[PDB]
RNA sequence: UCUGGGUCGGGGUUUCGUACGUAGCAGAGCAGCUCCCUCGCUGCGAUCUAUUGAAAGUCAGCCCUCGACACAAGGGUUUGU
RNA sequence: CGUUCAUAGCGACGUCGCUUUUUGAUCCUUCGAUGUCGGCUCUUCCUAUCAUUGUGAAGCAGAAUUCACCAAGCGUUGGAUUGUUCACCCACUAAUAGGGAACGUGAGCUGGGUUUAGACCGUCGUGAGACAGGUUAGUUUUACCCUACUGAUGAUGUGUUGUUGCCAUGGUAAUCCUGCUCAGUACGAGAGGAACCGCAGGUUCAGACAUUUGGUGUAUGUGCUUGGCUGAGGAGCCAAUGGGGCGAAGCUACCAUCUGUGGGAUUAUGACUGAACGCCUCUAAGUCAGAAUCCCGCCCAGGCGGAACGAUACGGCAGCGCCGC
RNA sequence: GAAUGGAUGAACGAGAUUCCCACUGUCCCUACCUACUAUCCAGCGAAACCACAGCCAAGGGAACGGGCUUGGCGGAAUCAG
RNA sequence: CCUCUGGCAUGUUGGAACAAUGUAGGUAAGGGAAGUCGGCAAGCCGGAUCCGUAACUUCGGGAUAAGGAUUGGCUCUAAGG
RNA sequence: UGGCCAUGGAAGUCGGAAUCCGCUAAGGAGUGUGUAACAACUCACCUGCCGAAUCAACUAGCCCUGAAAAUGGAUGGCGCU
RNA sequence: AGGGCGAAGCCAGAGGAAACUCUGGUGGAGGUCCGUAGCGGUCCUGACGUGCAAAUCGGUCGUCCGACCUGGGUAUAGGGG
């Protein structure tokens, strides 16, 4: 017979082997279509979860019960220190697909990024490119180079440059340097080619590929939770009380008689570390990380022109599970996937944003700096000396 | 952004934190966490609290 | 013109919220929560500024053993306004209406809040004190 | 050997709510002794004040130390166009 | 019949069918047993479409509407009584459409009801006993096998190894509503009373997340306190977590917060040019618009499918890469 | 329907119902924690069951096939469920 | 419930983890039986002293009916041989 | 020619018995529209243009409508014009 | 075990002209109530369900001076007890 009351089915099938990630690292699974008319770019940038914390903004979106009124908000500090090009990698289209086509590589390659391509570099003698960088100083390979290169600008239709991390930079554990191919969408092929043959070996920040009050897609890989039951990993109705053979489960697989029980049905297995790409995430906040021109400047990343004080987006007792985030930041609207710590691939939309909300330009009136490791009540340690006064430590 | 102040504790209350609390009397009180709440709900004069600041403004503490 | 936003909305069918109105009804028995298509086994929840059909279980004998409209007024339970400010108000309560928002009695007992004062004008008209 | 990661220590953060001891003309009263002084002295006495936002915990999956201590090319199995 | 008018909507007397969500026939299968109703829970299909999209109809002025077409994408709820299926009532709603899957689903539950044994009542029986007559009390076993599904290591290949990648094939997702505006406007004698574009939000669903609010809390963190026990103080312990305040981190909640997209072919339909048929016709050759459809996109997985690039065993015995013969 | 006992009835009942107050995770709607498991390991080590076996759709067929026909297809060995 | 006398080695094993399902305990915001055949299960209540106690009744009961208040520590007083 | 029956109005026109003559080139005592009823409109006979076949009623072949089911599916399959 | 209720009888005081009645005690009745050991075995339709167990375990329950529980001895034997 028919199930008596409908019901919406749990959870979406658009997600389906639900499976722990083969990556770690989000693949950006598609880059934007590169018109060819605005000039170069990158598309893509790899950054890391540092935090969370408030945000306080007037917000106008006239009509709105809220127009003209502070609202608060959450935020994600995404800490981006600068990556380094080390590399291009042409592509041509085939009827099969997109093959890969030429790869060159730069010639100088930090120890940051040679880590990744050996899995024991306690154990290795870091012999990798070595045969490579002979290439970029004689004739006959300085030649190869500019026929490969001249190649890829005959033949190849899509360029991707490989960049890397700086995980020198950073406040966490691995020096082990995340790569990643970034497409560069443009111009012609031989304009975009020789942009990207000029940033060879060179920094790139955030700033250069992103800017404020635009939506970008976070891809990344979510906080893994293990084994899980079927109402964890399925969110199904509980069983009651008096349920002999357990009540966190389900209790009619399947009909009889397609007599196996089929991919829809909810069963438990792993819940989380999987692949996501959560889109429009509007950056309320490209910060600018600490720098010297005599003493530091450490202000120029959470004061505003209505708060003027002294900050950093760090609060008291750093960033919880983290550290300082003492480089150059994003700072996105709302919870983003993964764990702190995790890195992060920011990609520009796929998508044409001509909203009212995707077009709102974000004033921010105040961070919150108050501490995440406990109940904070202080926003810097200058104003708790201050209400507090003198200490028996003193 | 009006910094309101604690009705139990003292302290300052910035835009996100805390919770407010409207009694039928018809007046209200801010409350910077948990802690203050329920010793306001049980009653605890905070002038008796030492933690409070009206503990610490009885029995002239600092200055 | 602005809408509503949602609030945690504290009040299942099956609540007794107080009547804060002077009608002579105590309570407010919410049998049902306007404007709700629900989902299978789940409960209709009214919060603050919510319509609400109400039958009334203790009060006059005029009011009692129908139903009528009404209005929740307070809520004890804390919702989050777009401020960021949680907020939450010690009793239920709630005030007997009619279907195009007029109160039937004439005054309010105790504080309105405003998400319930902005979304019905005389309701607010009658309230004293607001938020 | 971007000298490193680790243990201990130190800050920061934070949780709780002000330790022991000592002192007090604080302390409902009571007692012993007498100089029967009843503010006599000396003792008992919940609690109170002060020292004292003190004490104590705070990565084990918080943050910074570059202070102290050692320890850091070591072992085993592999695989060939 | 529908004032008038067979056919807007209907439809007698007659007639032709489909259907197996009714009940009968029948007894082919199973009596060395296929667990016998209902509800819960979960998935999937069908359409004979209640709503939602696109449209033709009216006895369609508007509003409300019934009739029909494409169409099953997405929905179709909360309760009172009843073991119920069914039924009815209240309430909300956009709508509270209808079914199938061994009358889906007992090694999934439950066991209220049927349907052992204990008992009561009525009617029947001389009686033992009987009763699709009522009542109450009454054991719900087993998975470690194979498959299927879920997730988890791996597998053959590529000389070995690592890299960054492509993408065959699978899956797939968004939903509907309110308010404001249009506007007391069109339409209408009035009563009443729309719509497209905007704008603001919300339902249900999905995917995350923990700044904040809440929850947990054996950091057994820090007080407080019972009974006992270290002679007492101090410091502690025991009482299967002694109890209780408050509680970091961490999990976590429409109980907190964030995000949810674009094309193509066309269907129904309405059209163009235009014969057949010196006219006329959307059609016959030819052309246009066209959708909750379908296919892709995005999104998830990634093939006994490929890719470019790196390094390729100094040695103490080594072993190999090219080249030519 | 009247000792095949009728009508009653305080007290009593691990007896059968119905409502109200209180109270609650019964539920809306699920969440976190603890202990013993399950898990991996050393040692030890059973049983039921077993024609052969074990991917599907449809067909026909003793009228619901793992095996047959026609199609889809098929990749070692395993782990927790 | 904790202790001495006396008695034991945790009931036929150990180690490492802390997943899903369980078994046995707990806690939960707002609502409070909307759950379910049915408040099943758990929760409320609980000791004592002082008040206060209905209908009904076989006058014995009902009755701890219901419904209220108090409770610690300390320092004293008075009353009982 | 408000023809007759029918008055409730049918002078062609809800219906029904009738149902012919004149002018005629020729128009039914009327196919409908519509009217309280008319009116008004609409539906032969003949021309003007154009330039050979035209049109009706049956009948039977293929094709199509009629033609709705639940795991995804079967002229045996692939396919075939 | 320990508690509760407090029947007859008895004392005093007060009233009553008498009959006798009230008030305070004492007294300790009962197939009386709570509740241990004991005996039992309601519900969870809990655990277990190739068990610890061919009927056990946990909480929750009934009863707990009486038709009470219980050892040993002794009697009744199969259409018989
Ligand atoms: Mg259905
Ligand atoms: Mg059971
Ligand atoms: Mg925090
Ligand atoms: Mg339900
Ligand atoms: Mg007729
Ligand atoms: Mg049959
Ligand atoms: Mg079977
Ligand atoms: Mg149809
Ligand atoms: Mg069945
Ligand atoms: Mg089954
Ligand atoms: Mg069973
Ligand atoms: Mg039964
Ligand atoms: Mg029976
Ligand atoms: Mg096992
Ligand atoms: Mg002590
Ligand atoms: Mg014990
Ligand atoms: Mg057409
Ligand atoms: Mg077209
Ligand atoms: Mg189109
Ligand atoms: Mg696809
Ligand atoms: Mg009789
Ligand atoms: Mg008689
Ligand atoms: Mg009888
Ligand atoms: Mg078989
Ligand atoms: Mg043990
Ligand atoms: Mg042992
Ligand atoms: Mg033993
Ligand atoms: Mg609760
Ligand atoms: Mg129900
Ligand atoms: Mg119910
Ligand atoms: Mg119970
Ligand atoms: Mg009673
Ligand atoms: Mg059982
Ligand atoms: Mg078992
Ligand atoms: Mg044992």
């Amino acid at each position: 017979s028919h199930r008596k009351f409908s019901a919406p089915r749990h959870g979406s099938l658009g997600f389906l082997p639900r499976k722990r990630s083969s990556r770690h690292r989000g693949k950006v699974k598609s880059f934007p279509k590169d018109d060819p008319s605005k000039p170069v770019h990158l598309t893509a940038f790899l950054g890391y979860k540092a935090g969370m914390t408030h945000i306080v903004r007037e917000v106008d979106r006239p009509g709105s019960k809220v127009n003209k009124k502070e609202v608060v908000e959450a935020v994600t500090i995404v800490e981006t220190p600068p990556m380094v090009v080390v590399g291009i990698v042409g592509y041509v289209e085939t009827p099969r697909g997109l093959r890969t086509f030429k790869t060159v590589f730069a010639e100088h390659i930090s120890d940051e990024c040679k880590r990744r391509f050996y899995k024991n570099w306690h154990k290795s003698k870091k012999k990798a490119f070595t045969k490579y960088c002979k290439k970029w100083q004689d004739d006959a390979g300085k030649r190869q180079l500019d026929k490969d290169f001249s190649s890829m600008k005959k033949y190849c239709q899509v360029i991707r440059v490989l960049a890397h991390t700086q995980m020198r930079l950073l406040p966490l554990r691995q020096k082990k340097a995340h790569l990643m191919e970034i497409q560069v969408n443009g111009g012609t092929v031989a304009e975009k080619l020789d942009w990207a043959r000029e940033r060879l070996e060179q920094q790139v920040p955030v700033s250069q590929v992103f800017g404020q009050d635009e939506m970008i897609d976070v891809i990344g890989v979510t906080k893994g939770k293990g084994y899980k039951g079927v109402t964890s990993r399925w969110h199904t109705k509980k069983l009651p009380r008096k349920t002999h053979r357990g009540l966190r489960k389900v209790a009619c697989i399947g009909a009889w008689h397609p007599a196996r029980v089929a991919f829809s049905v909810a069963r438990a297995g792993q819940k989380g570390y999987h692949h996501r790409t959560e889109i429009n995430k509007k950056i309320y906040k490209i910060g600018q990380g600490y720098l010297i021109k005599d003493g530091k400047l450490i202000k120029n990343n959470a004061s505003t022109d209505y708060d003027l004080s002294d900050k950093s987006i760090n609060p008291l007792g750093g960033f919880v599970h983290y550290g300082e985030v003492t480089n150059d930041f994003v700072m996105l609207k709302g919870c983003v996937v993964g764990t702190k710590k995790r890195v992060l691939t920011l990609r520009k939309s796929l998508l044409v944003q001509t909203k009212r909300r995707a077009l709102e330009k974000i004033d921010l009136k105040f961070i919150d700096t108050t501490s995440k490791f406990g109940h904070g009540r202080f926003q810097t340690v200058e104003e708790k000396k201050a209400f507090m006064g003198p200490l028996k430590k003193d | 952004m009006k910094v309101e102040l604690c009705s139990f504790s003292g302290y300052k209350i910035y835009p996100g934190h805390g919770r407010r609390y409207a009694r039928t009397d018809g007046k209200v009180f801010q409350f910077l966490n948990a802690k203050c709440e329920s010793a306001f709900l049980s009653k605890r004069n905070p002038r008796q609290i030492n933690w409070t600041v009206l503990y610490r403004r009885k029995h002239k503490k600092g200055q | 013109s602005g809408a509503k936003f949602r609030i945690s909305l504290g009040l299942p069918v099956g609540a007794v919220i107080n009547c804060a109105d002077n009608t002579g009804a105590k309570n407010l028995y919410i049998i049902s929560v306007k404007g709700i298509k629900g989902r299978l086994n789940r409960l209709p929840a009214a919060g603050v500024g919510d319509m609400v059909m109400a039958t009334v279980k203790k009060g006059k004998p005029e009011l009692r053993k129908k139903v009528h409209p009404a209005v929740v007024i307070r809520q004890r339970k804390s919702y989050r306004r777009k401020d960021g400010v949680f907020l939450y108000f010690e009793d239920n309560a709630g005030v007997i209406v009619n279907n195009k928002g007029e109160m039937k009695g004439s005054a309010i007992t105790g504080p309105v809040a405003k998400e319930c004062a902005d979304l019905w004008p005389r309701i607010a008209s009658n309230a004293g004190s607001i938020a």
